[PDB]
This record gives structure tokens, C-alpha cells and sequence, in this order.
């Protein structure tokens, strides 16, 4: 079945979740925002029915979800310290949940076998956790959720504690066997990247308020607010400091006015002259083959890179673009995600590109391209 | 059975055992004495009782005891004095041809707290394998020890110089051959120098005392000596005489017959062989007895002990054990009854005979077979009757530690100032002040 | 090279340094009657009728089961009351046990003579002048702060957070409880139990005073006594003999529990 | 909050009770007992109070002198005693190869009953039979003489205590970063003083509670002595001082007093470990 | 000074150097990489002298310098751990390597002023490292190593513990340090992005030895070896089983006739014939807005997408390949860090195509940046 919610509410001595309403279908494989430290544990914790709840009255499918035992629930999840069994081999862990359920004895065999097949971890079922690496630990755990074949499973940043080649190998993995399961399934993590990398459907939430629920390439495209647009992105979109001339920008940089129906567009709501927009930095390029149709709107100016890096196909160059209108409430509490001063920008430029550190260089955008965003409401003007 | 525990010294236990099962079949069955066997050491043994006494242990019933501190136990009221005890026979038992000395000695405040069972007295103990006769005053057993060591001979004489109170038993028999006594017959004051003439026989006697700590060829190891070691420098003839009870005796015909003794192998006698028994213990027919009796007397004499003054006999200080049953004890009269049957005839006879140390009946003096058994007997007589005895005095266990702190300086012994000393420590005894040494 | 040869010779004098004074116990036990320190290096006569000396002191044979017995008893309610105080590690209250605990391990220090006395006195006044309890309360008293300390050693090892995947699993809490948390802790309990023991076992002070009953002498206390009823002042290689016997036991224990009773007493340098 | 503060006092409450029950009484009856002047050997005889009974035992030279050559033991004994015990915890840290069997080396001597080591110390030195004694010369015999005894009471001892001081000393090598080790070893500090100045301050709390321990338990020492001398040579020690009295005085005053005075003396000793040297448990 | 060093070993129950021989000039910032093992960390031991020498001689100026000098060998080094002495404070800390160099107080008090005003520091030279954030504590312990103003900076992954977001930030840091410094200066670690992030010149080493050494461009474009082809770039070439041809290569779609140069750089040698293909995965692209002249050799094939996302500028589309002949020790050891499969690959395609998972679609190819291997060797037949 489904699993839903509403109303959500849990309040520590302070308010960890907020009012939260939502549902996934069934076979969902949705990832879920925040920073560290949002209500993500705490929901986990509630969904789990440990957590007390403050409101809400919400539905694991078939069962009142805030109303029935724990175990009763008939999820399975994994913990990002991978609870473990020292006192057990890797079989005997496996079996855990099967023993737990008092499973007949060759049943629970060919169970153990299966998952360990599932995984790698066949070659070594009778090894202990003192002679497994931490990724093996991990895919025992991930094992260890796998076998009970649950109504549902939840995901609390399992991948954290691999490296990065481990990383994206477990997130291949999740994704198949996700699939092959065909649950109702959540993942939790800090970074942008793994939910781009995998999960149908995204939900984001900042202080226990969920701010956004899609499919990724619409929040890729028209995140309502520029804290979430922020969070996303690692080369995140270069707010330029802006202010309206009700045909473009006063500009600081660039010399852009906006294109006709976009203008009228913004035209109907157009309240705060301070604005930003958010200059993907893959927008920026060298005009190195520029001729036809990329010519009519291509607004190139300079900026002085102050270095490039031949990272791949792109060989991204920092700038620098002094201005006015880049100051929010927003903008500093993604300051606090982390700080990068106030002008400091990159283009993902071409790596044919004729760019070497220290000149100023005339930088291309694809202008028609640009959101806009009302820097005094904290919004994005142009779509959510 | 109705267990009777004879609490005594281990040292003796085997007689104590077999004189015990002796007295049960006599007993028909209805109590039985069992040994409870206390340490080797006095003091301890004497002071382990005070715990199991003070923590009222119900299973503490006849205990053995020295003479001194009885008053101590009897005003704590830790035994019951002879005519409380429900047989009523006790207190006639106890007066029934007793010795005199050991009896009064018993009577704290007249009253018998005990019973009287043992004595011992030091002999002068001598080898006859060099000496012609032994040195009556103890200045002659300078001169003796002075003249074996000027000719390279059997020099040392054996003497309880440890810190214990042998050492103080000692010093109190020269002090009252000298006339001399440490506090006045009522207790009531010290008399160590109650009179110049007592502080004159004290320095005396520490003249004497520091004499004999540096005498010519004396045991140069005698600075922790017992009577152990003591019997063993005699007879390995590193000594020529002892200064020892009257256990030296059977001990010495034993290790005779061991081999052991230098100047009296009687090991080499087909008589005396198994009569060292399979307990190794000389168990001899009056043939092996006379053997070894005979070539003792051709090695040996004992004595009276040496004199503070040229021909002064010595008043040898009196020794001995008691028992008493403790107020612990719930078959009480049983207890009186077991201690009236230690007290029987024949018991008085195996206890001198196979315990070879001297019972109390004085009607044995007059026993061929107890004058065989103790050829000393009449010496032992004499001097008990002429016998130093320790002051009936309930602090006296303390007085004795305070009196030897004063002796343990052996290096200073300063007759005037120590003699001082002591006084103030035995006043600070008398008063109870201090934490004690 | 050289470096781990020069090491290795370190380590021997340590061994050295540890195992002389009790060889020179054991082997003494074995003695001729020699008492000349000729027995250096392999002893002339193994003299085993030490043994048979010893075994034949019932005092003795009752006094070592008094010290067994009384041992287990008081590690026995030792762990059970001090686990149950240890814990309370995973509660933490307002008043602050942590603060306050700190004279559980002042009194671990404390001089047993100054209560002696008082104790002994109060003994004197009750009926348990030296039974049993008159020995197992007070040593139980001396127990208690280690007992505490090294089970709190492994309950800030204890992972409650395995409570809560045990919960999200299948299993009921008393169904996962029975089959985790025990599983767990039991190395933990065995070895504060053997080392209590240990610390309890080797206790003098008290028991050489407020005891002197053959029903409640204790193997210290009455090897210390063997000067009574030796044959001729010869507590010597019989003496020895009794240390011998009391301290393979301590031997047996530590070759199997050395790894895990590092731990304990550690707190967690295993 | 009050369902588990509630519940952890019901969790506590029967060890509290315990430790309290038995130690509260005895110090209280002590205290009782002082001034209220008794003897056991006059059994009605009680003072019904004493006003500076404690002063009389304060005031006697015997236990002044007592009460010094415990200090004068213990001092010597705890320095000798935390030099060895960091050279073994560093030994037994750092070890080449043989660490279970020098853990087991280690245990063994701490292990042991005390009065087994306490009888192997009064044998070694007894003349003739010792195979320590008779490398001495002649009239020797170091059991004796007072002074010279005390030098074996203490060897003896510390040789007995050690063990326990290294494994309690481990905790600080224990916890310390090797790569802090390894990078203080990368700079300017030749290897003793590079040691010495990173080490320490790390060792500070354990080298804290190892003194504390130490200390106390040296102090209230009675064994190592009584099984070695009977005090006999003004040997006797505050412990021993303390026994007597109850093993022969039977003043259950004086025993009490000195038993008080005892708890006062390590009452202001832990003290100053605890607020002026600022030491803590774990 | 300079870097250099020869005939270098250092061996343990082997060698975890093989005789290394190498230098970098003054004031540079070079960068070192390799995979966990190599003995790369180690490296660093044996420049510290806390590792001893097997074989060869160093110098970083001067000469033949020994193991028993390592305070005079005026070097500083910034642990893996980022480890600092919390028995001081942060001044006390920062001046422990001053004062032990016996620096007259005055000196040693204005030394870290200026090193506290140079860095993030001046403010909590009070605290203790027992109340500081983790980069803060991170920048004390650059401080602990700076303040020695050393002939060289050793930087022994000093930036791998943080988040992403303070890893970059904290590389935009140590550029600006070394480029105010101008001293010599090394990195090391476990990843190729650090290096990408930046380097002055770069360096890759396995099992205790150099695999390629040079500019950072170079090290991308022309890779010596297998190991060093995968090691490079995240999404690394599908290395594509083939077979050499007279005329080219068959791949297992999409095969070529090779251009006739490079086919006769390819005939130059006799005896290769086991050959694999450098799909680098960006040069990959739609047909859809393909208007110029690649459209002479865009030599595409239908394949299957296993999964696409459009994480950025580019649509990542997983795959796998056809045939088999990419088996190799090379091949193996380098796949040793993720879940590589068989035939498993990627292509890099623009964002904007219009593609979906599941089905199989006309990938083209950017043939004229191609390049091709030898199977046996392990190693470009394309470049150098
Ligand atoms: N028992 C509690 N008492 C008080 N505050 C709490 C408690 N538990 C959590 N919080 C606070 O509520 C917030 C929500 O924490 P939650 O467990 O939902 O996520 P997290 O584990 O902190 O971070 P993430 O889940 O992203 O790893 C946290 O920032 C935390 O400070
Ligand atoms: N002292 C040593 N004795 C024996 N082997 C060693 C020693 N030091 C390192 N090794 C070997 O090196 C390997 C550890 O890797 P290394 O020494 O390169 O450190 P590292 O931290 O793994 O390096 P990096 O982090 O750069 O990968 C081990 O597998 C081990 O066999
Ligand atoms: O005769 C054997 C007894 O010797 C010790 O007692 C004697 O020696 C004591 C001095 O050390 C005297 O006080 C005592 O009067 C003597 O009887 C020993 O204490 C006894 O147990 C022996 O029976």
C-alpha cells in the first residue's frame, strides 16, 4: 500500500516537525532534504511509532500509523552506525529478523542464502563483525533490512560512512534492488547529490516544515525559494546582485534586459525592485563557436577569473562581480550551509575555452534561461 | 557426646589426648573432653582467649591458664571461682592435698577463681661432662663460664634472653634472691625503690644483668633466647649448663635416645631404641628407664639455682597452670566434674609420669614411682617453698610489657637511670595512663 | 634487528621481576629440612610430605572452604546489587549520581582499622560475634565500589542504541532483551565477578581480628597461624606449601582471564 | 523526567542503603565510644563522659612517633613505587612482541595473597636460610634493628603494589594519540624531554587517582608489617598502634580515638588530592 | 628549498617504495596520488624521516638528508587526523613549535599574531582544542605547521574529513596560503578531485612506485597506463572490448575504420592485437541539435539506458557493452574501488536530450577526441 501523514507534529523542550502533510505510492522510491539536524531522524523515529506525536493522525496504508505497536508496523530499516551483532557471524545476523519471527529452521536457510546472494557477502556467512570492513558491515545491515521481505524500508543516510567509490556503488545498488523489490521506500541524506543520483520523487524540509515535494528535474528547474533552490546544485546557480529597471536589471554586471512575455510575466506581481536571479553557472560560456542562433541574446561581458580548473569536458573558472541586491534572509541562512563571501561566482565553461588564470575574459549566458527572484519575499518570481 | 573443650597450649597435646580419651571411657560417655589447642606462644595464646572470652563464644568451656593474670580474669568475672561450681565438690577438690604455694597463689582475694594442676620452677641445670660442681651464685656462673672459655670448653650457659617474659620471670627471681620485689604485697605500691636498699638490690641486679650480656664465652647469640634454643646449645655441649624447667629432663633423654645429646648418645642401646615408640616419643620398662636415668647421672646434675649472694639460697620464681571454667560454658557442673577427674590421682601420675612435668598432689612425694619419675622432686620442694612468686595484681599483664620496654634497650642498661625509668613506666602502669608501647 | 632483541631482554627482566619471590615460595615448599638457602637452583630432595602435612590440618582444609565459601557469597550479592547500581548509567538523574558517586570509590580507599574497632564492638553487642555475616556484610562493604565502577566500565560500553533496531525488528523487548543484552554483558559480569573474588579473597585486616572460630577462620588468617601446632617451630616449607596452595588458584584464573580483566580494570584499554 | 529520576532512586536506593547502614553506624559508634571511657576488662565501668580523651593520644609521644614512621614508610614507598609503575605501564605499552605474557607477568605479583608475599619478604631475609640474607656480612640479619627493617617493609611492599599502579598508569598511554606522540617526536624535542612535556599533561588525571590511591591505601596498611614484625622494634606503625588496642588495651575509648584520629588523618590527605591538585574519578 | 630524492625504499614484513626517484622545484605546490596502500602516506614517513631508508638519498635543498634530523630538516606537516595537543590553549598550541625552536617570547608572540591574523584564528588563541569547531580546529592545525615558515609544507590529507562544501572552501584557503607564502609545498590523497582542485604540478603512484608525474592537462589528457586512465576523471573511459583490424578496430557497436595517421601510429608496431577502446564518457552525445561537422563520423549505435538522470548540465545514462576482451590485471586492480561489473558503463550526454530509461537509443560519438589501448601492456596506443 501507500504510506501517509498529516498534521505531523513532534515538539523537544523545540519543534522538530511542523504541521507536515504527505503521502508516497506504493513502490516509491522517494528521497528526502534537509540539513543536518532538520526533523529527519525525529520522523524517522515517528514513522518507526517510537516517536510521541504532538498532532497528526497519519496511515501506514492499511493501519492508523500514530495508533498501533512498533513492530506491528511491518517496516524494516537501516541506521547510519549499522547496528550490529558482535556476538553473532554474519548467518546468524542475517537470521536475526527470521529468529525474531520464530521462522522454521531450513526456511530461514535458504532466506540467509538468498540475501547473502543479493549481496557479495555469500563468500564470508560465517565470518563475525570483527573481520568485516565497514562497507561489508553496511551491506550486511543493508542484508540485515533486505531478507524480511517488510510491507515497507527506510534509509537513514546508510552510504555515509562508505567513501565515495563505495558511495556510488551502494546507490546503484539501492536504486535496483529498490526496483527489484518494488516497496514503498525512503532515503535520508545531508547532500543534494544522492537525490539526484537516485529516488522518483524528492520532499525537502527546513525546521520541521516540508518546503517542497516533486519530481527532481522540476526542483532542478522551479524551486519556489532561494534556500532551496540553493541547497541544490554544487556549482550552485551565481545569484548576481540585482535591481529592476521594469525591463531588466540596473546592472552591476551583464547588461541584461528580459525578454518580452517573461517581463510581462514578472510585470503582474513586480512589488520589490531588489532581485536576484539564479546564473546556472553551465549558462556561462567562452563564445568559442557562437555563430547563428546562440548570437541574438548572448549578453557577453567581462569578469577577471580569478582561477580555472580543467576539471573535465568543463574546465570551471572562478570570478568575481561586485553589485547591489543579493541580501535575504535566505542568502544568509545558505551563508550558514556554508560561506562564500558575496560577488564570488564560477563558470562552468568548456574546457576548450581560451581562459587562463589572471585576465579579464568577456563571459557568455544564455539569458532567455534566467529565473528571477524577489530578493525582499525570498521567492522565486518566475516559477515553483 | 556432651563435648567438654580443655582449652590448653598445644605443646603437651598428646597427653592431653590420651589422659582426655582415659578420662572419657571413665566418663561412661556422658561428656567428653576434647583438646583445643592453643599457640605455642604465651602471650598469644594467653590473649587469644580474651577474644573468644570477650565475643562470649559458646562453644568455650575449660580453659587452661598461668597463674599471673587470673586475677585479671576472675575481677572480669571470665571463670567462675570453685565454690560456685553446682557439683559442690570443687572448691574441697581444689583444697584436697594441693601444694600450698600454688594453691594460695589461686586464691585471688582468698577466693579460689581456679584450680591449680601444674608447676615448674628453673633448675640449675648442669652438665657433669666438664664442670666438677655447679656454680651456687650467679657470679660463680661468671667465673664458671670465664674459666671454660679461658680453657676453649663447653663456655656458653643457657639462659631465656628474648623479649618476652621469660626474660622478666628472670629478672624477678634475681631481684628477690637479691630481697628485692616490683611492687608491695598488696599491690599498692611500687617497691622497686621504695627503699634505697631495694633501689640498691635493683642496681644490683642490673650490674648483674649487664654482667651476664657480655660474660666470657656466655652464647653470643643469646640476645632472643628461649628454651628451645637454650636446650639446644646444653645439649650439642656448646653450654655446659641450663638455666630451664623441669621439661628439660624427659626432652633431653629423649633426644639421648635420639642421638642427638654429644656427651649421651644413648641412640646406640638396643633397650632405648623402641622405647622411643612409633610416635617417637621414649616410652621406656623400668630396665631402659634406669639405663638412661643412670648414664644421665654420670653426665649430668640438676640443682637449685645460682644465688644472688655467695650461699643465698635462690627464691626461684614460681610458675604454673590453672584451670578454670569459663562463664561461658553451659554444661558447667560437667566441666567442674571433667576438671575434678584431671584432678585425680592417677591423672596427677600420668601427667607427671608420661607428661613428665610436675603435678600438685602432694601426697605423690611419697611415691617411689613418682620419685623415679621425677628425680628432682625434692629440689623442686625446696625451692618451691622458697619460691619468688609474681604479685597477685589484675594489671600485671600490662605491668610486665611496661617493665620489659624498659629491658629491650639492651645497649644502655644505666642501673640508676633505667631503674627510674622503669619506676615511672610501672607508675604510668599502676595509674593505667598511656597508649600503650 | 638489534632494537627488538634489546626489547625482548627487557621483557625477560620483567618476568623476572615478577615471577622470582614466588618461585623462591614454591620451591622452598620442597626443602629436606635444609633451611640453609642451599636450594638455590633444583633442590636436592623433593620433600612432598609437606603436602600430606598440610592436608592433614582440618583446621586448615575447613578455614580454606570458609574463605571459599564466604567468597562466593559476598561476589555473588556483590554483583547483584552493584550491576543493578552500575546501571543507572543509562539513567541519569536530576541530583546527579556521577557527582555523588564519588565516594563509592573514597571509601574503596578507606582505612578498615578505623571501623574495625566499632564494627567488632557492635559484633560483640549482637549475636554475630564471628559467624558468617559477621565477615560477609563487612566485606561486601569493601566489594561494593569496584563492583560498581568496573560493571559502569562496560555499561559506557553497553550500545542502547541496539534497544531501538531491536524494537524496529520483529522480537519483543523481553524476547530480544533475553537473547542481546545478556549475550552481551555476561563477560562483563563473569570477570567483575572473578576480580571482586579476587579483591575480597586476599582481604586480612578485618578478618584477622573479628574472627576466631574454626566455623569462620579464613586460608590467610590460618596459614598465618601455622606456627601453632607445627611440629617443632617448622611453618617453613609446610607454610610455604599452604601459600602455594592458595595462590594456584589465583594463577588458574589469570592464565585464562588476562586479556578480558586488563579490560575491566582499564576501563577499556583492552 | 520524574517516571525514570523515580525509578533510578528505587534502582540506587539498595546499595546507598547498604554502604550507608554500614559504615554510618560504625563511625557513629566510635564516635560515641570516644570520650564514653571503657575497658572490656571493666565491664560497668564506663565513664559516662570524656572530655579530651582523644587529647591523650594526641598528646602521647608513642603515637606521634607512631603516627610518623607510617607517613615515613608510605612517602618513600609511593615514590619508589610510581617510578616503577610508569616504567612498567610504559614497558607493557610499548612491548616488541610479548604483551599477553607480560600482562600475565604482571598480574600474577599484584594477584597475590598478601601475607604469602609477606612471609617470602621475611624468609629472603632471614639470616642463614635467605638467599638475600646471606650475601650480607656477619651480625646483619636486616628483620632486626628498626631502621634497616623498614628498607625491607617498604621493598617488599612496593614489590606488591606495583602491578595495580601500572595498570591504573596504562589508562594515560592508553587514551594519548600514537600520531600526537609521532608528531610532538616530529619536532624540536630530544626524546625524554619530548616525552616528558607531551606525556604528561595527558597522564595528568590517572597520575592524580593513582596518587590518591596509592596514598590512602599504603597509609591504612597493617599487613606487609604485622606478617613481617610484630612492630616490636618500634616498628610499630599507626595500624599496628590501632590493633593493639583493641588486641590487649581493650580501652574501647583509646580504640576509638585513634580510629577517629585515623579517619581525620585520611579525611585532610584526600582532600587535598581532591580540591587543591583538583583530582577526579573517571 | 626544492624537492628531490632517489633510489628510495623503505621495506616491511614489501617495499612500500620501489627505488622512487624524483624532484620538484622551489616554491612550488605539487600534488601526490594513489590508491589506500600504495604506501603514499608512507612517503610522506620517509620525508618526515619517522619512516627510515632501505635504499636512496633526499635532499629538499642541501643533500643526502638523514632520519635523525627531522626538526632540521625544516619541514611542517599537518596530520591526516588533524590532530592537536588540548593540554593549551590555541595560542599556546600555536607557539609549542616557536618556543620549542627556543624563539626569543616577543618574537614568538608577534610570530603568532601574524600567523593568527593570517588565518581564521586571532579570535579563539584563548580556547582550548577542547572548545573549538572541526575547521577551526582544522585551521589551528595548518596554523601548528605554518608558523614554522618551513623549507617545505607537507599536507597530509588535511582536507578530507570535512563536509564537501568546507573541502572546497578549504582548497580556496590553501591556494591563497601557498600562493602568499610562495614556499614549497606538497599534498597527498586518496582521490584524483583534490588534485583537480588544484595542483602545480601532479604526481600518481601504485605499489610503492610512479605511474605518471607532470602538469595536471597532461595527466588528464594522455594517461601511461590502465591504472592511471580509471584513476583520472570521476566518470572514468568505458574501456570497451575490442580486436584490432588492418583498417582500425571492431568495437562491439559502432566499430571503426581509423583515421590514417593514427592507424599507422597503430601499424608502427608488430604485435599488438588485444586492444580496448577510451569511451570517455562526456564525449558522448544527442543528434538532436548536432548541426556542424562532426555529422561526417558520429559512427552511433542503439544502446540500452540501465538508468539516466539529468544531475546537470548532463543527462548520465548508465549501460553496459556487447562482447567481450577487456580482461586484464590492470583492468581488475583498478576496478577494485566500486562495483564495475562486466560490461557496466556510462555515457556524459547533454541534459537537453529527450530520452528516457529502459528503452535503447542512437548514442554518437565524438570520434575525433576517440583513443584506443593495448589490452596485454595495459597502456595507450593513442597517446603519451
Ligand atoms: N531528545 C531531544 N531533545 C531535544 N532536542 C532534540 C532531541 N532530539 C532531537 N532534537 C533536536 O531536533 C532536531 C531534529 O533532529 P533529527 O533527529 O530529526 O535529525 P538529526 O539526526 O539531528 O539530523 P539528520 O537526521 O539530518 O542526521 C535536531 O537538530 C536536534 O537538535
Ligand atoms: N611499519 C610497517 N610494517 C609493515 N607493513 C607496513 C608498515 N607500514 C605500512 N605497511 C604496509 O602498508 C599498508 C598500509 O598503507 P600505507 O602504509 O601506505 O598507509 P596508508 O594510510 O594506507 O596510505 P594512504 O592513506 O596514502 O593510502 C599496509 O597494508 C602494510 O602492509
Ligand atoms: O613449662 C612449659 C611452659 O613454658 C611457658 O611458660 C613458662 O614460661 C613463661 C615465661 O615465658 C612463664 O611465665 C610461665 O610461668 C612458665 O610456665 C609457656 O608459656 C607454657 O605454655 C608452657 O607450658
Amino acid at each position: 500500500a501507500e504510506i501517509v501523514l498529516d498534521r505531523v507534529t513532534k515538539s523537544y523542550p523545540r519543534a522538530a516537525v511542523k504541521e507536515f502533510s504527505m503521502t508516497i505510492a506504493d513502490g516509491e522510491f522517494i528521497i528526502l532534504v534537509g540539513p543536518s539536524g532538520c526533523g529527519k531522524s525525529t520522523t524517522l523515529n515517528m514513522i518507526a511509532g517510537l516517536e510521541e506525536i504532538t498532532s497528526g493522525e497519519l496511515r501506514i496504508g492499511g493501519e492508523r500509523v500514530n495508533e498501533k505497536a512498533p513492530k506491528d508496523r511491518d517496516i524494516a530499516m537501516v541506521f547510519q552506525s549499522y547496528a550490529l551483532y558482535p556476538h553473532m557471524t554474519v548467518r546468524q545476523n542475517i537470521a536475526f529478523p527470521l529468529t525474531l519471527a520464530k521462522v522454521p529452521k531450513a526456511e530461514i536457510a535458504a532466506k540467509v542464502e538468498e540475501t547473502a546472494k543479493i549481496l557479495d557477502l555469500s563468500e564470508l556467512l560465517d565470518r563475525k563483525p570483527g573481520q568485516l570492513s565497514g562497507g561489508q558491515r553496511q551491506r550486511v545491515a543493508m542484508g540485515r533490512a533486505i531478507v524480511r521481505s517488510p510491507k515497507a524500508f527506510l534509509m537513514d543516510q546508510p552510504l555515509s560512512n562508505l567513501d565515495a567509490k563505495l558511495r556510488v556503488q551502494m546507490r546503484a545498488e539501492i536504486s535496483r534492488l529498490q526496483d527489484r523489490l518494488g516497496t514503498t521506500t525512503v532515503y535520508v541524506t545531508h547532500d543534494q547529490t544522492e537525490a539526484m543520483t537516485l529516488g522518483d520523487r524528492v520532499v525537502v524540509m527546513l525546521a520541521g516544515e516540508v518546503q517542497q515535494i516533486g519530481t527532481p528535474d522540476e526542483l532542478y528547474s522551479s524551486p519556489a525559494n532561494l534556500f532551496v533552490a540553493g541547497f541544490i546544485g554544487s556549482p550552485a546557480m551565481n545569484f548576481f546582485p540585482a535591481t529592476r529597471t521594469d525591463v531588466g536589471v540596473r546592472l552591476p554586471f551583464g547588461e541584461v534586459t528580459l525578454t518580452p512575455h517573461m517581463l510581462d510575466l514578472l510585470d503582474k506581481q513586480a512589488r520589490p525592485e531588489n532581485i536576484i536571479v539564479g546564473i546556472r553557472p553551465e549558462h556561462i560560456e567562452d563564445s568559442a563557436l557562437l555563430d547563428g542562433y546562440a548570437r541574438i541574446r548572448a549578453l557577453t561581458f567581462s569578469v577577471r577569473a580569478d582561477i580555472v580548473e580543467s576539471l573535465g569536458a568543463d574546465k570551471y573558472v572562478h570570478f568575481t562581480t561586485e553589485g547591489a541586491g543579493a541580501e535575504s534572509a535566505q542568502l544568509a541562512e545558505l551563508a550558514a550551509d556554508s560561506g562564500a563571501g558575496t560577488n564570488q561566482f564560477i563558470a562552468r565553461v568548456s574546457a576548450d575555452s581560451r581562459v587562463r588564470t589572471g585576465e579579464q575574459i568577456e563571459l557568455a549566458i544564455d539569458t532567455t534561461k534566467l529565473s528571477i527572484f524577489d530578493a525582499a519575499t525570498g521567492l522565486n518570481l518566475t516559477r515553483d | 557426646g556432651i563435648v567438654i573443650n580443655y582449652y590448653t597450649p598445644a605443646n603437651e597435646e598428646a597427653t592431653f589426648k590420651a589422659v582426655a580419651n582415659r578420662c572419657n571411657e571413665q566418663l561412661g560417655g556422658r561428656f567428653q573432653i576434647a583438646q583445643r589447642n592453643l599457640p605455642k606462644g604465651a602471650d598469644d595464646q594467653r590473649l587469644q582467649l580474651a577474644r573468644r572470652l570477650t565475643g562470649n563464644d559458646k562453644s568455650l568451656d575449660v580453659m587452661a591458664l598461668d597463674v599471673v593474670w587470673t586475677a585479671e580474669f576472675a575481677e572480669a568475672g571470665w571463670a567462675v571461682p570453685l565454690s560456685e561450681d553446682p557439683a559442690g565438690l570443687a572448691e574441697a577438690d581444689a583444697t584436697e592435698n594441693t601444694l600450698p604455694g600454688p594453691l594460695e597463689t589461686a586464691r585471688w582475694q582468698d577466693e579460689l577463681y581456679a584450680a591449680p594442676i601444674t608447676t615448674n620452677t628453673q633448675l640449675l641445670w648442669y652438665r657433669a661432662d666438664l664442670m666438677p660442681a655447679p656454680p651456687t651464685t650467679w657470679d660463680g656462673m661468671l667465673d664458671e663460664a670465664n674459666r671454660l672459655y679461658r680453657e676453649g670448653g663447653p663456655s656458653w650457659i643457657a639462659v631465656q634472653g628474648k623479649q618476652y617474659e621469660g626474660m622478666v620471670v628472670w629478672f624477678n627471681t634475681l631481684l628477690q634472691s637479691a630481697g628485692g620485689q616490683v611492687l608491695s604485697d598488696d599491690g599498692q605500691r611500687v617497691t622497686l625503690t621504695d627503699t634505697p636498699e631495694h633501689r640498691a638490690a635493683t642496681v644490683k641486679a642490673l650490674r648483674i644483668i649487664k654482667s651476664v650480656a657480655t660474660a666470657p664465652g656466655a652464647d653470643p647469640s643469646i640476645t632472643q633466647t628461649d628454651e628451645n634454643t637454650a636446650r639446644l646449645a646444653l645439649e650439642q655441649g656448646k653450654a655446659a649448663l641450663e638455666v630451664n624447667w623441669p621439661y628439660v629432663l624427659p626432652s633431653l633423654l629423649e633426644n639421648a635416645v635420639k642421638g642427638g645429646v654429644s656427651f649421651l648418645p644413648l641412640d646406640g642401646d638396643p633397650a632405648l631404641q623402641g622405647s622411643i615408640n612409633d610416635v617417637g616419643t621414649f616410652s621406656p620398662t623400668d630396665e631402659q628407664f634406669d639405663i638412661a636415668f643412670d648414664a644421665s647421672k654420670k653426665v649430668f646434675g640438676f640443682a637449685p639455682y645460682p644465688g644472688v649472694n655467695p650461699d643465698e639460697p635462690a627464691r626461684v620464681t614460681l610458675g604454673g597452670l590453672n584451670l578454670a571454667v569459663a562463664s561461658t560454658s553451659q554444661h558447667k557442673a560437667e566441666a567442674f566434674e571433667a576438671i575434678r577427674c584431671l584432678r585425680n590421682v592417677e591423672n596427677q601420675r600420668y601427667t607427671s609420669i608420661e607428661g613428665g612435668l610436675p603435678a600438685v598432689r602432694t601426697s605423690l612425694y611419697d611415691d617411689p614411682a613418682f620419685q623415679k619419675k621425677y628425680p628432682q622432686y625434692e629440689i623442686i620442694r625446696q625451692q618451691l617453698t622458697n619460691a619468688a612468686v609474681r604479685p597477685a595484681t589484675p594489671v600485671y599483664q600490662a605491668v610486665s610489657t611496661r617493665m620489659s620496654a624498659t629491658l629491650a634497650p639492651i645497649s644502655d642498661i644505666d642501673p640508676e637511670r633505667t631503674a627510674d625509668e622503669l619506676t615511672e613506666a610501672v607508675q604510668k602502669a599502676i595509674d593505667g595512663k598511656g597508649l600503650i608501647p | 634487528a638489534r632494537r627488538a632483541t634489546w626489547w625482548s631482554v627487557v621483557n625477560i627482566l620483567v618476568i623476572v621481576y615478577a615471577l622470582i619471590p614466588v618461585l623462591w615460595i614454591l620451591s622452598l615448599s620442597l626443602k629436606p629440612t635444609s633451611s640453609v638457602k642451599d636450594g638455590k637452583l633444583i633442590p636436592t630432595e623433593i620433600t612432598f610430605a609437606n603436602y600430606k602435612a598440610i592436608f592433614s590440618g582440618d583446621a586448615f582444609t575447613s578455614a580454606l572452604f570458609n574463605s571459599i565459601g564466604i567468597g562466593l557469597i559476598t561476589t555473588i550479592i556483590a554483583v547483584v546489587i552493584g550491576g543493578m547500581a552500575a546501571y543507572a548509567v543509562a539513567r541519569l538523574q536530576f541530583p546527579g549520581k556521577q557527582l555523588l558517586i564519588g565516594v563509592a570509590l573514597l571509601i574503596a580507599m578507606f582505612p578498615h582499622i578505623s571501623l574495625v574497632t566499632p564494627i567488632f564492638n557492635m559484633w560483640r553487642g549482637i549475636g554475630l560475634f564471628d559467624t558468617w555475616p559477621g565477615l560477609i556484610i563487612p566485606y561486601i562493604t569493601f566489594a561494593l565500589p569496584l563492583a560498581i565502577y568496573t560493571l559502569s566500565a562496560f555499561f559506557r560500553e553497553i550500545p542502547w542504541d541496539l534497544e531501538k533496531a531491536a524494537k524496529m525488528d520483529g522480537a519483543t523487548p523481553a524476547q530480544a532483551f533475553r537473547k542481546v543484552i545478556a549475550p552481551l554483558a555476561a563477560p562483563g559480569i563473569v570477570t567483575a565477578a572473578i576480580l571482586v573474588f579476587i579483591f575480597a579473597w586476599n582481604d586480612l585486616l578485618l578478618a584477622l581480628s573479628l574472627t576466631a572460630t574454626q566455623r569462620a577462620i579464613t586460608a590467610p588468617v590460618a596459614i598465618a597461624n601455622f606456627t601453632g601446632s607445627s611440629q617443632f617451630e617448622e611453618p617453613t616449607g609446610s607454610i610455604a606449601a599452604g601459600a602455594m596452595v592458595i595462590t594456584i588458584p589465583i594463577i588458574i584464573f589469570v592464565l585464562i582471564f588476562q586479556r578480558r580483566i586488563v579490560a575491566g580494570l582499564t576501563s577499556g584499554a583492552v | 523526567k520524574k517516571s525514570e529520576r523515580r525509578l533510578a532512586f528505587w534502582l540506587i536506593a539498595p546499595a546507598v542503603l547498604l554502604m550507608l547502614a554500614v559504615t554510618a553506624y560504625p563511625i557513629g559508634y566510635a564516635v560515641w565510644l570516644s570520650l564514653q571511657r571503657y575497658n572490656l576488662a571493666e565491664p560497668h565501668d564506663t565513664e559516662f563522659i570524656g572530655l579530651a580523651n582523644y587529647v591523650t593520644v594526641l598528646t602521647d609521644g608513642y603515637w606521634w612517633t607512631a603516627f610518623a614512621v607510617t607517613l615515613g614508610i608510605t612517602v618513600v614507598s609511593v615514590a619508589i613505587e610510581f617510578a616503577l609503575g610508569l616504567a612498567l605501564a610504559l614497558v607493557m605499552h610499548r612491548t616488541i612482541f610479548g604483551k599477553g605474557a607480560v600482562r600475565t607477568a604482571i598480574l600474577i605479583p599484584y594477584g597475590i595473597v598478601t601475607v604469602a608475599a609477606s612471609y617470602s619478604w621475611y624468609y629472603a631475609w632471614t639470616p642463614g636460610t635467605g638467599y638475600l640474607a646471606n650475601l650480607l656480612p656477619e651480625g646483619s640479619a636486616p628483620l632486626t634493628d628498626q631502621l634497616p627493617s623498614l628498607a625491607i617493609v617498604v621493598l617488599a611492599e612496593v614489590w606488591k603494589t606495583t602491578p595495580f599502579m601500572a595498570l591504573l598508569l596504562l589508562a594515560g598511554l592508553a587514551l594519548v594519540p600514537q600520531d600526537l606522540l609521532n608528531a610532538a617526536q616530529v619536532d624540536g624535542a630530544g626524546p625524554w624531554k619530548r616525552l616528558t612535556k607531551v606525556i604528561l599533561p595527558m597522564i595528568k588525571p590517572a597520575i592524580l587517582v593513582a596518587l590518591l590511591f596509592r596514598t590512602l591505601d599504603a597509609f591504612r596498611i597493617f599487613d606487609n608489617i604485622y606478617i613481617l614484625t610484630g612492630g616490636s622494634n618500634d616498628t610499630g606503625s599507626v595500624s599496628i598502634l590501632g590493633y593493639d588496642n583493641l588486641f590487649k588495651a581493650f580501652n574501647v575509648g583509646l580504640g576509638s580515638a585513634i580510629s577517629v584520629l585515623i579517619f581525620l588523618s585520611v579525611a585532610i590527605i584526600a582532600f587535598i588530592y581532591i580540591k587543591i591538585f583538583g583530582a577526579a574519578a573517571p
